[PDB]
């Protein structure tokens, strides 16, 4: 009746996408095969699974998704991986050779060879939506797929679905951590073309999520398949609506409605609570509002621009499992009642909410926590301005030593694209910027009296 | 250009309050700054 | 004989309305599938107030059930009585709203709305004297507070003489549950105010206070203050459908609570809340619900009446009592609290008394007010408007289903002169002086 895209891109994307599909999967009692032979049900129809997956004439559920990578290895990995007969045969794409962290090769000299042979296999998904909903698309800013592509994808998404919701969920870019030496030309040369083809574009920080992991999920051992799954947690929760019913529903085209003030401020952080071990679990009785002022306590980010540097101003906050709205109601207003945790005067009304029956799964791995209820939050601040005074420093830095820029160009550029986006990109600077403004006052102005 | 901000984060910045509106009257209150001829009142005694 | 139909849109407005048709439908001892099976005749003997009749003694409510998306259309079908509805009254779109009251009143909603008028129209010429139409809807939301915009309108526009009554889920004073929703709110009342015969504000933080601190609820959820919504709408329509000492409908309602067809937005209460040791260490009386109902509390919206003036009110009992207690103790309350009332308006109450008690109790009252004590809320949206606005935040999803941004200045003067109005009339006395003379000036200092 209702359903959507899921799109995984570059080697961060492709590697999310497990973590999300290993987890929807078993939230929805769906196999490595494919089937659902697990809930004794009488009636039926939605039954909202199928707004994520495309059943078949006899009862086997396909994923509602698209791979790529701009080599096969990583694909192959899943295509050889438990999900094989899972996961729809042609919906995973594959180039030969990698993108190499070189934005173009991934937008322009390589992009171009297999972007229709995507944009085919979503129009080909389209004709199985019965209301195209919209996008969630999964990347990171320093792969070179991960920013070229995803990138050429929302070019050619902001046509063919020209109204639709396009969703980006990031692996943004660590403070002091760094994971490419070509970091700034990337996180850039995507986020200034992006910044008029995509509708919202949610961040997530490794470097947060590993002090996360040793601090709170108390692990000594924090791989990328155990920080892939806590990542998971956030998007399971944010789609929940779209995949149980609730006391209160959210669409996936309310986020932005609420998020994004000016539609250049598109960067909401994202997060989960409660993390915890199972052996803490023990020591926290968990009510509504420990989750909630936990939260919002800055070492508990999953991006580690800390909001003592900044303003909030908009926020979505959304809970699953057992959960009272005149709790939430509460502590909501425990949040602004403490001031203290830094918002902007000139939006009192700064939160959207949402409230699922449905409680979490753990994807097993360990010792199980017995959750009964949980936080995800999704939250637009200038902290963000924070973390790109760095990165745009970076790209100074690079593009004043003309470093590695050789290569790029060789393989699709000129020099007059690195100098468009980061001129953008020192007006988005300005941007973050003006809705840091504590705004003068009006009351009080008059012309005096006619005679 | 030098570059500056592309977001309209002031752009009502001209208006103010507020937060009340009128009232409405019996000092008038029905009148506009053209509606000629017609002349007051009260027949040719009060006056013509 | 004397109809209203129903109709519930977005979230709020469908969840309220399937405790209303819970209630009421057990109230009338409707079945979950349809059937009647209830025990005293008087139940089945104004049915058609709500009702249609169905082939083989079935009974089908003047229920419409509108929304954007599928969901809560599974949800109350797949619910308790979810078989009572007719099929081809649940006419649902594909595509939300998503908190954006525009996507409601200019595109997506603007294309179910001939589609929602097709079974307007069914439901209405099927009945004999349709008196009004009664609406649960948002107002802070958008799937049903820009549907029922629009929706209004066009009644407003096929049936200009029947009755129309809205029951809102109104922005509270320390949360939002969505952020446009002072844009959601404004851009309504405008609206609303040359259409609507009735709106009532029904604030889930003023419900809360109730559930939580006078019913004791530990744990108050939604399913417990929709109890209270549709105990609220059964309360306020008893006389309708069955004998009382002073029957009163919602055109009886109506005249005695608006003074000017501008003055029409009210707070609702419901007497007694009691939680259930407490139910033992108290006694029910006419006085109880007196007390009680005018009591600061008890308000359904975030705002303590004294301050300001009751204009006009409405109390709805339901029960077997005394006439004379009744009215005696609202000569009390408008006497000895007659500061809590406007004296440019005399004896300022009307009363309406039915002789059946809710299903649960041994008897009831409902109250209904108008005040200019709730200007606050008004206000409370006027800034928060403004703080909005003021930096044209939230401003470009409107404007992208193709509103125009002068039309939030034109609400916006609307509502400022809408609680200005409120206020000017607030202890609006009469006020006199006298003529004076001199004595001749003398040379004498
Ligand atoms: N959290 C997380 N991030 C990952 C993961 N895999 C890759 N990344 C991120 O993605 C990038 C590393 O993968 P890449 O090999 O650059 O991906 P790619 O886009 O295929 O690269 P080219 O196509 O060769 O440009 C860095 O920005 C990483 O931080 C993963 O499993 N977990
Ligand atoms: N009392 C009550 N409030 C509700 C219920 N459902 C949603 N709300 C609240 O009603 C308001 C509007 O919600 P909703 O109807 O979801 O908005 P919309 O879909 O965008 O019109 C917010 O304050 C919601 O929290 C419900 O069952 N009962
Ligand atoms: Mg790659």
């Amino acid at each position: 009746m209702r359903e959507c895209i899921s799109i995984h891109v570059g080697q961060a994307g492709v590697q999310i996408g497990n973590a999300c599909w290993e987890l929807y999967c078993l939230e929805h009692g769906i196999q490595p095969d494919g089937q659902m032979p697990s809930d004794k049900t009488i009636g039926g129809g939605d039954d909202s699974f199928n707004t994520f997956f495309s059943e078949t004439g006899a009862g086997k559920h396909v994923p509602r998704a698209v791979f790529v990578d701009l080599e096969p290895t990583v694909i192959d990995e899943v295509r050889t991986g438990t999900y094989r007969q899972l996961f729809h045969p042609e919906q995973l794409i594959t180039g030969k050779e990698d993108a190499a962290n070189n934005y173009a090769r991934g937008h322009y000299t390589i992009g171009k060879e297999i972007i229709d042979l995507v944009l085919d296999r979503i129009r080909k998904l389209a004709d199985q939506c019965t209301g195209l909903q919209g996008f969630l698309v999964f990347h990171s800013f320093g792969g070179g797929t991960g920013s070229g592509f995803t990138s050429l994808l929302m070019e050619r998404l902001s046509v063919d679905y020209g109204k639709k919701s396009k969703l980006e969920f990031s692996i943004y870019p660590a403070p002091q951590v760094s994971t490419a030496v070509v970091e700034p030309y990337n996180s850039i040369l995507t986020t200034h073309t992006t910044l008029e083809h995509s509708d919202c574009a949610f961040m997530v920080d490794n470097e947060a999520i590993y002090d996360i992991c040793r601090r709170n999920l108390d692990i000594e051992r924090p791989t990328y398949t155990n920080l892939n799954r806590l990542i998971s947690q956030i998007v399971s929760s944010i789609t929940a609506s779209l995949r149980f019913d609730g006391a209160l529903n959210v669409d996936l085209t309310e986020f932005q409605t609420n998020l994004v003030p000016y539609p250049r401020i598109h960067f909401p952080l994202a997060t989960y609570a409660p993390v915890i071990s199972a052996e803490k679990a023990y020591h926290e009785q968990l009510s509504v509002a420990e989750i909630t002022n936990a939260c919002f306590e800055p070492a508990n980010q999953m991006v580690k621009c800390d909001p003592r540097h900044g303003k909030y101003m908009a926020c979505c906050l959304l809970y699953r499992g057992d959960v009272v709205p005149k709790d939430v109601n509460a502590a909501i207003a425990t949040i602004k009642t403490k001031r203290s945790i830094q918002f902007v005067d000139w939006c009192p009304t700064g939160f959207k909410v949402g409230i699922n029956y449905q409680p979490p799964t753990v994807v097993p791995g360990g010792d199980l926590a017995k959750v009964q209820r949980a936080v995800c939050m999704l939250s637009n601040t200038t902290a963000i301005a924070e973390a790109w005074a760095r990165l745009d420093h970076k790209f100074d830095l690079m593009y004043a030593k003309r470093a590695f820029v050789h290569w790029y160009v060789g393989e699709g550029m000129e020099e007059g694209e690195f100098s468009e986006a980061r001129e953008d990109m020192a007006a988005l600077e300005k941007d973050y910027e003006e809705v840091g403004v504590d705004s003068v006052e009006g009351e009080g102005e008059e012309e005096g009296e006619e005679y | 250009d030098r570059v500056q901000s592309k977001i309209g984060s002031l752009d009502n910045i001209t208006h103010v309050p507020g937060g009340g509106n009128k009232k409405i009257e019996t000092h008038k209150l029905t009148f506009r700054e053209n509606a000629k001829a017609k002349t007051d009142h009260g027949a040719e005694i009060v006056y013509k | 004989m004397r109809e209203i139909v129903h109709i519930q849109a977005g979230q709020c407005g469908n969840q309220i309305g399937a405790k209303f048709w819970e209630v009421i439908s057990d109230e009338h001892g409707i079945d979950p599938t349809g059937s009647y099976h209830g025990d005293s005749d008087l139940q089945l003997e104004r049915i058609n107030v709500y009702y249609n009749e169905a082939a083989g003694n079935k009974y089908v409510p003047r229920a419409i059930l509108v929304d954007l998306e599928p969901g809560t259309m599974d949800s109350v079908r797949s619910g308790p009585f979810g078989q009572i509805f007719r099929p081809d009254n649940f006419v649902f779109g594909q595509s939300g709203a998503g908190n954006n009251w525009a996507k409601g009143h200019y595109t997506e909603g603007a294309e179910l709305v001939d589609s929602v008028l097709d079974v307007v129209r069914k439901e209405s010429e099927s009945c004999d004297c349709l008196q009004g139409f009664q609406l649960t809807h948002s107002l802070g939301g958008g799937t049903g507070s820009g549907m029922g915009t629009l929706l209004i309108s066009k009644i407003r526009e096929e049936y200009p003489d029947r009755i129309m009554n809205t029951f809102s889920v109104v922005p509270s004073p320390k949360v939002s549950d969505t952020v446009v929703e002072p844009y959601n709110a404004t851009l309504s009342v405008h609206q609303l105010v040359e259409n609507t015969d009735e709106t009532y504000c029904i604030d889930n933080e003023a419900l809360y206070d109730i559930c939580f601190r006078t019913l004791k609820l530990t744990t108050p959820t939604y399913g417990d203050l929709n109890h209270l919504v549709s105990a609220t709408m059964s309360g306020v329509t008893t006389c309708l459908r069955f004998p009382g000492q002073l029957n009163a409908d919602l055109r009886k309602l109506a005249v005695n609570m608006v003074p000017f067809p501008r003055l029409h937005f009210f707070m609702p209460g419901f007497a007694p809340l009691t939680s259930r040791g407490s139910q033992q260490y108290r006694a029910l009386t006419v006085p109880e619900l007196t007390q009680q109902m005018f009591d600061a509390k008890n308000m359904m919206a975030a705002c303590d009446p004294r301050h300001g003036r009751y204009l006009t009110v409405a109390a709805v009992f339901r029960g077997r009592m005394s006439m004379k207690e009744v009215d005696e103790q609202m000569l009390n309350v408008q006497n000895k609290n007659s500061s809590y009332f406007v004296e440019w308006i005399p004896n300022n109450v009307k009363t309406a008394v039915c002789d059946i008690p809710p299903r649960g109790l041994k008897m009831s009252a409902t109250f209904i007010g108008n005040s200019t004590a709730i200007q606050e809320l008004f206000k409370r949206i006027s800034e928060q408007f403004t703080a909005m606005f003021r930096r044209k935040a939230f401003l470009h999803w409107y404007t992208g289903e193709g509103m125009d941004e002068m039309e939030f200045t034109e609400a916006e003067s609307n509502m400022n002169d809408l609680v200005s109005e409120y206020q000017q009339y607030q202890d609006a006395t009469a006020d006199e002086q006298g003529e004076f003379e001199e004595e001749g000036e003398e040379d004498e200092a």
